[PDB]
């Protein structure tokens, strides 16, 4: 009866968010995706456009994190 | 792979996004690039978890802590809290100066007796022509720490420049009240009870008028300083009227006058969040012939009307005067009970009944003499009273005559009894809180205010 | 003006007596103009019997006697 | 309440038993509260001796909550 929002992080390998959307028993609404600058999200958008219209997907990117070398960018990602 | 559910922390479950917002760099349809201005939430979470960990670490011996917030301190600070206080270290002096304090023994007529304060009080009179000529009694050599004690006569004569010789003028009295309140606020005191003798200042006015002026001045001072959270005055002041007893002369009609005035005034003003008359005091010259049980039929009316009583006892008398004050006059607090240790049964009775004891280190040193730095009057009984369970507090008595404040009094108390710790100072503050003449709501508010105001090392 | 201290057969009445005596003393000290309304004494009235005679209230009136205020007593209406 | 007042202020009692009439005098109740004097009540004995209403159905109300 709850809205049951889903929150997921995405790497350089897509087709994980479509998989995790199919939890056996959950009626997900407003899937949220958190990712970096580089990786592509066309596959996820096409999936949610063709198989689940009313789910209002949102995608968020961290402004200056594309690869990690020091600990500084991990902290900004966490914040 | 289903790991399971989670609960989280109660004060982070709901929170609000307005406190920690996100900044959008650029946005197309259903895609965003975000940025955080700073790392406030990280510090918030870190200190929250640190507080939780410290509270978990210190959960036992929590009933033994005078205040609850001490359970949020680290192990090192708690260990530092148990070490003997060092009066000579600047850090300890600053720590003592920063503590919230409660005052219970302060005479109004002995505040501005020397120096610039006397001149400021004098240059406020409504009738400067009637002012007595200026004169300042000369203090003994090394006055704050005299080499030899002096009797009470010289001690009282040391404040002849102020008091009955100066407070007949309404302006002088009003300025005296303002300056005392300013000093109390500067010292960090959050609650104080002030003793006064209004009938001594009435010559053309009635004692009712003098008391009304004093109460109005203190109330206006409280109204002016609405600092502190909740919109409450920085310092709260209540009043106690003195019944003075003398060696010879006419002094017993004035006593009845003060008690009647106190009863009427206590019934007059009843607002909880305002200056009020909360008790009576029996002070003055003490000996065998003027013991507390000779004034019982005068205090029967006060006992009928339900007012609290405090008695000066034990300063210049054996434990018999203390016993008579406790059991014949139904006293709730005791002043300068330096001879309480002579009787074990009386000490047990006082400890069991919860009767408070009030000591003034500087005045006691100046009048009786006591060894400093652990180098005959005997040892100063503060540690004995703490160990036996007595509700004992440290006060200032006469600020002007003794030339010392509450911070100096606490430091000198540390000097009189080597081995006194800072936790002992916190226990003294708690004792003063539990012994004060106030309502339960005010007591709870004061406890909450004091607990979250103790500075860290 | 004269202020009454009332005694009753049973109940709570002594606190009111002490209150009235203290108020009388304070008021007599307050207003002192000769050509004006003034409080000039106290009264001991109310229920009277063997157990509520005058000598049971001496300690309450010692203060009135110290302050020098006149006293009048209801006596003899229903007693020997 | 006169007996309670005399017990408190003339015999220096530390606890009071069956002080059912303490509420008649507000000043004495305030004094007892301020000084921390204990009060002892015995529900069954008080009900059997003085009589008291049950379930909110003249001794008056039972003074525990007050
Ligand atoms: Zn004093």
């Amino acid at each position: 009866n709850v809205q049951a929002h889903l929150f997921v992080s995405l790497g350089t390998a897509p087709a994980i968010v479509p998989e995790a959307f199919l939890l056996p028993g959950a009626r997900f609404v407003s899937v949220h995706v958190l990712t970096t600058e580089r990786p592509d999200v066309t596959l996820i958008r096409e999936f949610f456009r063709r198989h689940a219209p009313g789910v209002n997907l949102t995608i968020t990117r961290v402004a200056g994190f594309q690869d990690l070398k020091s600990e500084e960018d991990h902290f900004r990602f966490e914040e | 792979i289903r790991l399971g559910p989670e609960r989280g922390w109660p004060q982070l479950r709901r929170i609000a996004p307005e406190q920690f917002p996100l900044q959008v760099v650029e946005e197309k349809g259903d895609e965003r690039r975000v940025q955080a201005e700073d790392r406030a939430f990280g510090t918030f979470l870190q200190d929250l978890l640190q507080r939780a960990s410290r509270i978990a670490g210190a959960w036992e011996m929590l009933p033994e802590l005078p205040f609850a917030d001490l359970a949020t301190w680290s192990e090192g600070e708690l260990a530092w809290l148990r070490e003997p206080l060092d009066p000579r270290a600047p850090a300890d002096q600053r720590w003592v100066a920063g503590l919230p304090k409660i005052e219970l023994h302060c005479h109004l007529g002995g505040f501005a007796t020397h120096g610039e304060l006397l001149r400021r009080v004098r240059n406020a009179a409504e009738n400067p022509g009637k002012l007595p000529p200026l004169e300042e009694p000369r203090l003994p050599e090394g006055w704050p720490l005299p080499a030899q004690p002096i009797p009470l006569a010289e001690y009282m004569k040391l404040g002849n420049a102020n008091g009955t010789a100066l407070l007949r003028d309404p302006g002088c009295l009003r300025e005296q009240c303002r300056l005392l309140y300013r000093h109390l606020v500067d010292q960090g005191v959050c609650y104080a009870e002030v003793r006064c003798s209004p009938a001594n200042y009435a010559e053309v006015r009635s004692p009712w008028d003098v008391l009304a002026d004093i109460r109005a001045a203190f109330q206006e001072c409280m109204e002016g300083a609405r600092t502190a959270p909740g919109g409450l005055p920085a310092c709260h002041v209540n009043l106690i009227l003195i019944a003075t007893r003398r060696a010879s002369g006419d002094y017993r009609a004035a006593i009845a006058r003060h008690l009647a005035l106190a009863v009427t005034a206590a019934e007059h003003w009843r607002d909880e969040n305002a200056c009020r008359v909360v008790g009576v005091d029996l002070a003055g010259y003490e000996d065998e012939k003027t013991r507390a049980h000779y004034f019982r039929e005068e205090f029967t009316a006060v006992h009928r009307c339900g007012l609290a009583v405090t008695v000066h006892a034990g300063e210049n008398d054996d434990a018999e005067g203390i016993w008579r004050a406790v059991f014949d006059l139904n006293a709730r607090r005791l002043g300068h009970a330096l001879s309480l240790g002579q009787s074990r049964e009386l000490l047990r009775s006082v400890a069991d009944r919860g009767i408070g004891v009030e000591l003034c280190p500087y005045a006691n040193l100046q009048i009786k003499g006591f060894r400093l730095d652990g180098s005959a009057p005997g040892p100063y009984p503060l540690l004995d009273y703490l160990r036996e369970g007595v509700r004992v507090t440290v006060n200032t008595d006469n600020i002007g005559i003794s030339a010392a404040s509450l911070t100096d009094n606490l430091l000198l108390a540390a000097r009189l009894c080597p081995g006194l710790t800072r936790l002992d100072l916190l226990h003294l503050q708690r004792h003063a809180l539990e012994t004060a003449f106030c309502t339960a709501t005010q007591r709870l508010t004061l406890l909450r205010r004091i607990s979250s105001g103790i500075p860290r090392p």
